[PDB]
């Protein structure tokens, strides 16, 4: 519908750090 | 159905077209190549050098096709005969072209544009001058080697379903006659070896150029699904338009397209003037008729008050005239070719051009408007030969009671009086005799050298024409007492002009004027340059000052076409107004010592007067004024060109004289057979006798000129000027003939061009005619002529400046090559060049062009930029080096190498270039990427390109590489006369400047400058650029070794700048609905890409765009003059971070009078500084040129109330900071309109959990304070800004 | 010294990032 | 008067189709004429001219003299205004030049958002630039009240 | 697609017919 | 849930630079799914009384 | 013609750097041509009085 | 982790 | 207290050249 | 059926100033069909009282 939120890269690197650990 | 796709797919199968056996994959970054050349392998087997096989490598290579060199295939150029596959149309204009071609024996040796020459077998003078002039009349430069756009024309024909004449007559023609020529494809402008005719090149790049505008239209109406185009209401086929006057211009194409322009434009003028009701837009502005404060409304239609008024006696004559003029054009064209045809559906059109009615508000009727003036951009530059001709004294007409010539002079005269007293009111001044030699450098743009100067580097020694090495290796001998008395009077001493090539007419001439003689003119005229340059001001006729009344320097000031040009709509859309436009034939001839030189230099010796005192190396300036005009100095001189050539037969020259054929010093060209002197060559001249031509030598030849030369420091002052008399006689003399008939209400002046706008309190016929008769009559009596067929008077219609307003739009005209181009480019930069060409292609698109085929071109020309540049490198398992050894195996190899056509759209800062494929006007940077990646709906988009971005190898790019062997042998004598009061007292000390060297301003300290000065113009010279070029090899395998396919996207670009990139710390989020109602505005024509974008966001009401810091302090040093080439805004920044804060005015003034710079605007720009103290940040703004283009000024983007309605933002962030989210915010919501997206305000997110906050703080803190400079430039920590940094995020 | 990004690992995580886009909408 | 003073004026007859005193009653006895001769007033002897802005210094010095703070004036003493604005003080002007024939009142745009800032300005200013005296007013009563309460 | 951007182009100029 | 006017609050609670406090420090901030949650929960008691 | 120690205006004039009047604002400015004229002609007028 | 206070500390070297 | 110093000897020495 | 004539809601001072008519976004609606028939009614009703 609509597009969404443009995350941070602060955000990205929290779901980098998810990922390896 | 995504662009990225069949686009990639048309250029892969343009690709395997050229190059037969090609494996270019899709997903492979670049595609290498190798290729055979002979030319150095007979030269190394003449002179005792061996080799291995011969040439049986060809005799494999073009067979098998499978020569492998360390696996690299080897492959070849596809020839002539099958590059349209051997497909036949037997095409009508074929054999007109055929019939057109004509015997060597009826050559003009002084023709303006030569015609269709055969080809002779045997050898013979005549066919060598034809050659001779061929090659740099004929000849094509341009970019890109034409089969490239023969296989991409035949492919898009193959594509679309659809056939262009153009391909159909190329194809007939290589069908019988195989290869016309040859192009060398790493030098563009060799071309040779002519085949059939020697008009076949440009022929075929004609037939290029129509194909375009063939599928330009066809794509084009696929956007509005409509059938055919509209004329009133009348169907009617403009390809059948097209081809109609192709058929037409094919024989001597050069010479009837440029006598046949005209009327195309005088019709698309005057269509639909008289419709009995008329559609307009409704508009509004201030008071004055030249404001800018427009804004648009509604579409309206109301009675036309006018009607009546059309059937008078002169708008029948320009009617009339029109038309006897089509009928010469096509009477001429069919005697010359036996052709039969005519130009059918343009009499139909024209024969009721008044009353049919013209629709704004419909696409079919404004493409075609369009389309009539983009036709005539076929043709290429309007190359054309010239020559020299007397003044003929006898025809100019003497002043004489029953004329007004005397009061024309006095007018002028007057004039100029008070223009150098309101150029004096703005404090300007003329300069001093130290501020001569300071600022000679001050010389106007339209001005050019005369004599060259050398250039000695170590040993070679090179010649140059620029204005800045000019003087500074020879402006100390200007005014030295030895050449300023001497006169350009005789044989010995003449001066030589120039020649100059435009988009549309002819070959333009230039006058190349001593230095001598444009300094005592730039003395007098400089002023007048700096006043007149201003904007926005008032052209009332009863308004004392003089200032607004020109619009010479107020040409392309603003950037945007449609925003400096909206008076014109205005106006065009108002009842009540009536406006005249005067143009001249033969108007520089017409500028005569009778009407224009000695009022001039009376005017101009009686403003000196008051100036007479100072002393300019003990010259009087009367007499300064006489070097600068004079007899035998400018009036009267005599200049060279063109050799008069006169034909003879090759007998008589036996029956010559020894003595006559005594060759002087003059230059003769090598097709010719030169004499002594011209009388002796009269005695053999005849008609008939067609076997040789003879050009005398004793100089005899060159012209005496003694009216206005284009090369003067104040042409357009002076003709403007000149202009402005003739324009106030005009109204003095319609006033008192007819009192009350007609009242002038605004009056412009630019060039030769004048502009009226007046209210017309008559429907009356006669009073009109008479009316007329008499503007044409008190013209006629001013000593000129204006041409009553292309004289302008209209209600309803505005042209200036190339700019046509029609009923409130605009409508656009296309004039941009595409194709061809004025003179050779060396691209020293091919990312720099392609981002010019975008732009180019950007204004295009704006002016109504496809934006499909925009992006289809854009990514055919990417790929081939950088191909042929490589040579002396060659490549062996995946290791890049130096050309083989002394072995000399395969010393006959060259490696070539092709760019992926979807690097068109992967960001500069890696390998690529900016472009956005959804839009064009939507730069592509790292952070665009990955939020375009980031939405969904873009992702079939971005799916080719999804899997390409690392695989781009480096450009090239010379103008960086610089090396510690740049020694000249010319030396400095003149940095030492440049130098103003402060630094002469600098140097002129014995030891004080050791104590100045603390300072921070380093390399443009006293002593330096001159020594930086010299670097700069160095390095911005073209004399050595090939030895760096040569040496830049090596650097480039060294790059290419190191290079490395990897992605990092750094946020911190520098520790002293930053980019938008910064805006990627925070979160956006898209929030709350706004007023979807669509806007107005007056480009109706165009592509739907741009047009949702100008529906969406409306267009500029603002007169502000917001500014950064660094384009204020440029914008000011706008005002210095002598410095703005050597100093940037960059060495202000980091002068003022470096010397502290607690500074006052004075002190920032101290330190600009020894940066050179004048007072005044170190003034401004040290209390600009003051007042911007307390909120000012050491932070560097470095944008990628976003919002620069010629779209993006149209929209209302980047201002005060585009950030007030469209963005919310944390009060932490300073100036800069919040500039960069304004750039981002821009780039975001165009995007989002640019996909349909629904409009929605931006907010900018800071989340609670503390550590998101945290390491936002520790980012901001290490962007303001860098650990790494910290250390160097010791920066204060009393800044507020770093002091507020502490609690700002806690 | 500061915080990189690489694009490379980015194609891989593509579904994440539409995950947690949907859930904070 | 050159057409009286010539060596012939002695001996000449002169004949006038019209005389200049013209009686102004007949001109408003037209049934509701009003509006007509406004619009005839207005298209006759209304002259033009360009708006022009005081000097740069005056709020420099005054109204933004400390840079540390931020109140309403200084936040809108930044401000360009756009085109319809311009339109709207050509309409405050002509309804000044014509004292109880024309007067203003104050319109919300559609979908807008008021500012408190531009309130309080046009509050403070209004009493200053227009009149609401006991023989003729510019103003309705609405944003006479409306001012009063800004 | 291009079709839901042409659908406004569209719309306005039948308002201004 | 609509907001405010921006600059009812830029006029008044930021209006000197060089000071701050505790309604200063928190003007900015943004909500969480939690606390626009809450918010929800004080409109739907405020719209029962009792 | 002589002029005073920069250090008057740098103690007194702009002693607070977040202030600004009407005798801080020209602090900085510098004579053109015709001003250094009008500055001998006032000193002209005192040498001769009356 | 630093503090503007501890700057001036630092920077007076 | 490092500026004024320079700033006196350069305005001194302007003086002095003109 | 006859349309009022327009100039009863708006009078032009100027070419540039205009007066504005309370209702005129309703003046610019044109009737569908099935209010062009309600209309129809509604005359049909006043023409014949009870």
């Amino acid at each position: 519908s609509d597009s969404g939120p443009l995350l941070s890269v602060f955000a990205l690197q929290e779901i980098m750090q998810k990922v390896r650990q | 159905v995504a662009i990225t796709v069949q686009g990639a797919q048309l250029i892969k199968r343009v690709v395997e077209r050229f190059y037969p056996g090609i494996a270019f994959n899709i997903n492979e970054g670049a595609c290498y190549i190798y290729k055979f050349s002979d030319h150095i392998r007979r030269i190394r087997m003449k002179h005792g050098t061996k080799y291995r096989r011969q040439a049986e490598e060809i005799i494999r290579n073009i067979s098998l096709r499978k020569e492998r060199l360390y696996g690299i295939p080897v492959l070849d150029e596809v020839e002539w005969k099958y590059v349209f596959d051997g497909q036949t149309f037997q095409s009508y204009a074929f054999e007109v072209y055929v019939n057109s071609i004509l015997p060597w024996s009826e050559l003009d040796p002084e023709e303006e544009f030569l015609r269709n020459y055969r080809v002779s077998r045997e050898m013979t003078e005549v066919e060598k001058f034809i050659e001779f002039r061929a090659k740099n009349e004929m000849q094509i430069y341009g970019d890109i080697p034409i089969k490239v756009w023969c296989c991409f024309i035949n492919e898009l024909s193959a594509e679309l379903k659809h056939v262009p004449l153009g391909m159909q007559v190329m194809a007939d023609f290589v069908n019988r006659f195989d290869s016309p020529f040859h192009q060398g494809n790493r030098d563009l402008s060799n071309l040779e070896d002519f085949q059939v005719a020697y008009t076949t090149p440009l022929l075929f790049e004609m037939c290029c150029m129509e194909s375009i505008l063939e599928f330009n239209i066809k794509m084009r109406m696929r956007e509005e699904e409509i059938s055919a185009l509209e004329f009133g209401d009348m169907k009617v086929d403009p390809v059948g338009l097209l081809r109609e006057f192709f058929i037409l211009c094919l024989p001597h194409p050069k010479k009837i397209n440029n006598v046949l322009r005209a009327p195309y434009s005088w019709f698309v003028k005057m269509w639909g003037v008289g419709a009995d009701p008329i559609v307009v837009l409704q508009s509004t502005a201030g008071d004055d008729r030249n404001s800018k404060d427009v804004f648009y409304d509604k579409f309206r239609t109301e009675p036309n008050r006018y009607k009546a008024l059309f059937r008078s006696s002169f708008y029948n004559e320009s009617r009339r005239m029109n038309e006897e003029k089509i009928l010469e054009a096509v009477k001429y064209s069919q005697k010359l070719g036996s052709h039969d045809r005519r130009l059918p559906l343009f009499e139909k059109m024209l024969k009721t051009v008044y009353t049919t009615p013209f629709y704004p508000h419909k696409s079919s009727n404004m493409i075609l408007a369009s389309f009539l003036l983009s036709i005539q951009t076929i043709t290429g530059y309007g190359r054309a030969w010239v020559k020299n001709v007397s003044t003929e004294f006898d025809k100019q007409l003497k002043p004489n009671p029953s004329n007004l010539v005397q009061d024309v002079s006095d007018l002028t005269r007057e004039f100029f009086k008070q223009a150098y007293v309101e150029a004096k009111e703005r404090r300007e001044e003329i300069v001093k005799p130290e501020d001569l030699y300071t600022s000679m450098l001050r010389l106007a743009r339209n001005t050019s050298s005369g004599f060259s100067t050398e250039i000695y580097v170590k040993l070679i020694k090179i010649n140059s024409r620029i204005k800045a090495l000019v003087i500074f290796t020879k402006g100390h001998t200007v005014f030295t007492d030895e050449e300023l008395h001497k006169k350009y009077n005789s044989v010995e001493l003449y001066q030589t002009k120039g020649s100059r090539d435009v988009p549309i007419k002819a070959t333009r001439t230039i006058y190349s004027i001593n230095l001598s003689v444009l300094v005592p003119q730039l003395i007098v005229t400089l002023p007048l340059n700096e006043y007149f340059s201003r904007v926005g001001g008032i052209t009332s006729p009863d308004y004392k000052k003089i200032g607004g009344k020109v619009i010479v320097g107020d040409l392309e000031a603003t950037g945007s076409r449609v925003m400096d040009a909206a008076d014109c709509f205005r106006n065009s859309a108002d009842r009540d107004i009536f406006t005249i436009a005067i143009d001249y034939s033969e108007y520089d001839t017409h500028l005569t010592r009778h009407n224009f030189r000695t009022g001039m230099l009376q005017g101009i010796r009686e403003a000196m007067a008051p100036y007479r005192d100072l002393r300019y190396e003990g010259y009087t300036l009367e007499q300064i004024i006489d070097f600068g005009y004079g007899e035998g100095r400018v009036a009267n001189t005599l200049w060279n060109g063109k050799r008069r050539l006169f034909k003879t037969t090759f007998d008589a020259y036996i029956r010559l004289d020894e003595s006559e054929r005594d060759k002087g010093s003059f230059k003769v060209p090598k097709g010719v057979l030169p004499v002594s002197s011209v009388d002796v060559a009269n005695r053999i001249a005849v008609d008939k006798g067609f076997d040789t031509l003879i050009a005398a030598t004793d100089g005899s030849d060159l012209a005496l000129i003694d009216t206005h030369l284009s090369g003067e420091n104040s042409t357009l002052i002076a003709n403007s000027m000149h202009n402005m008399a003739i324009g106030t006689l005009m109204q003095r003399e319609v006033g008192r003939e007819q009192p009350g008939v007609l009242t002038f209400l605004s009056e412009q002046y630019v060039g030769d061009d004048t502009l009226f706008y007046t209210k017309l309190h008559t429907t009356d016929t006669k009073v009109f005619d008479k009316v007329a008769a008499s503007i044409f009559d008190t013209v006629a009596k001013c000593g000129h002529e204006a041409s009553p067929s292309k004289t302008m008077m209209t209600p309803y219609s505005v042209e200036k400046t190339q700019t046509h307003a029609k009923q409130g739009c605009y409508v656009p005209q296309d004039r941009m090559m595409i194709i061809s181009s004025e003179r050779r480019k060396d691209i020293e930069d091919v990312q720099g060049y392609v981002r010019s060409q975008v732009q180019t292609m950007i204004t295009k698109v704006s002016r109504g062009f496809c934006h499909d085929l925009a992006q289809l071109i854009l990514m055919l020309k990417t790929t081939f930029i950088g191909a042929w540049k490589m040579k002396r490198t060659i490549k062996e398992d995946a290791m890049y080096r130096d050309r083989k050894f002394d072995s000399n195996d395969e010393d006959g190899f060259t490696l070539i190498q092709i760019r992926n056509p979807l690097a068109l759209y992967v960001p500069i800062g890696w390998n690529g270039y900016g472009a956005h494929p959804a839009a064009l006007n939507i730069v592509m940077t790292e952070e665009m990427y990955v939020d375009s990646i980031m939405i969904s709906k873009l992702d079939e988009i971005m799916a080719p390109i999804r899997r390409i971005v690392h695989d781009i190898p480096p450009c090239w790019n010379e103008t960086q590489g610089d090396k510690r062997g740049l020694i000249s042998a010319t030396k400095m004598s003149f940095f030492s006369k440049m130098a103003r009061p402060a630094v002469q007292a600098a140097l002129s000390d014995p030891q004080i400047i050791n104590l100045v060297e603390e300072l921070p301003l380093g390399e443009f300290s006293p002593g330096r400058i001159s020594r930086t000065m010299m670097h700069s113009a160095l390095l911005k010279e073209s004399s050595a650029r090939t030895l760096l070029s040569s040496g830049y090899e090596l650097e480039y395998q060294k790059a290419l070794n190191s290079w490395i396919t990897q992605v990092s996207m750094r946020l911190g670009e520098e520790s002293g700048v930053i980019s938008t990139s910064y805006a990627k710390l925070f979160d956006v989020y898209f929030e709350g609905e706004l007023d979807g109602a669509p806007h107005m505005f007056p480009d109706q024509n165009l592509s739907p890409q741009f047009y949702i974008q100008k529906m969406m966001i409306g267009p500029r009401v603002s007169s502000r765009v917001r500014n950064s810091y660094v384009d204020r302090i440029d914008v000011i040093l706008r005002k210095d003059v002598v410095m703005r080439g050597f100093i940037t805004a960059n060495t202000i920044l980091n002068v003022i971070e470096k010397l502290g804060t607690n500074h006052s005015v004075g002190d920032l003034v101290t330190v600009f009078t020894l940066m050179n710079i004048e007072t005044r605007v170190a003034e401004e720009l040290a209390e600009y500084m003051t007042s911007e103290k307390i909120r000012f940040d050491a932070l560097k703004l470095l944008k990628k040129g976003i919002a620069g283009d010629e779209f993006t000024m149209s929209l209302n983007v980047a201002t005060q109330d585009f950030i007030d309605t469209y963005l919310a933002y944390p009060y932490q962030l300073t100036k800069t900071e919040v500039d960069a989210i304004s750039l981002y915010c821009t780039q975001m919501i165009m995007l989002r309109a640019a996909l349909g997206l629904p409009k929605k305000k931006m907010k900018i997110v800071v989340t609670d959990d503390a550590k998101k906050r945290y390491k936002i703080r520790l980012q901001r803190f290490r962007t303001h304070v860098p650990k790494i400079k910290v250390l160097k430039k010791l920066i204060d920590p009393n800044r507020m800004t770093v002091r507020n940094l502490e609690n700002q995020f806690v | 010294s500061g915080p990189l990004l690489s694009v490379f690992a980015l194609q891989e995580i593509m579904q994440k990032v539409r995950q947690v886009q949907a859930d904070y909408m | 008067q050159e057409v009286l003073t010539d060596f012939r004026r002695q001996d000449t007859i002169w004949v006038l189709a019209l005389q200049l005193p013209v009686n102004p009653q007949v001109v408003w006895d037209v049934p509701r004429s009003s509006i007509a001769n406004l619009i005839m007033n207005i298209a006759t002897c209304l002259p033009t001219g360009e708006y022009i802005a005081p000097n740069p210094r005056i709020s420099s010095i005054t109204l933004t003299q400390r840079i540390t703070t931020t109140g309403p004036f200084a936040i809108l003493t930044g401000s360009t205004p756009t085109a319809q604005q311009l339109n709207d003080v050509r309409k405050i002007y002509l309804a000044l030049m014509f004292p109880g024939q024309i007067i203003l009142d104050l319109k919300i745009d559609p979908g807008e958002r008021m500012d408190p800032a531009v309130r309080m300005v046009a509050g403070v200013v209004g009493h200053l630039l227009f009149t609401a005296g006991g023989r003729f007013t510019n103003l309705t009563q609405n944003m006479a009240r409306q001012l009063d309460i800004a």
